[PDB]
């Protein structure tokens, strides 16, 4: 079933996809790196009521 | 007395053939018919 679109590149293409999602997503949220766990102390600003 | 045949052959080479398969048929209806080429593995008869 490769025409005319390669099932194997297709079948990457989308695995990548959901790979480089999980990257952004780590690059935010890891524990290891991750910008939101590796924020030093006194730059950790609070609203003041809620809203942005 | 002399060399002997059996001694002798411990010096020649065997001639070895690919191994027989008895199975093996001409299988002429393969060659027989046309064959059409599918490039997605899905053929519709109209």
């Amino acid at each position: 079933y490769s025409n005319p679109h390669d099932q194997i590149r297709e079948q990457l293409r989308l695995t990548i996809e959901i790979m480089k999602e999980r990257q952004e997503s780590e690059l935010i949220n890891s524990r290891e790196y991750g910008l939101l766990n590796n924020v030093a102390p006194g730059q950790l600003v609070h609203t003041r009521n809620g809203a942005p | 007395l002399a060399l002997r045949d059996v001694a002798a052959r411990q010096l020649a080479n065997a001639t070895k053939t690919v191994p027989q398969l008895r199975t093996i048929t001409p299988r002429w209806l393969v060659r027989l018919l046309h064959w059409t080429p599918v490039e997605a593995g899905i053929y519709r008869v109209n």
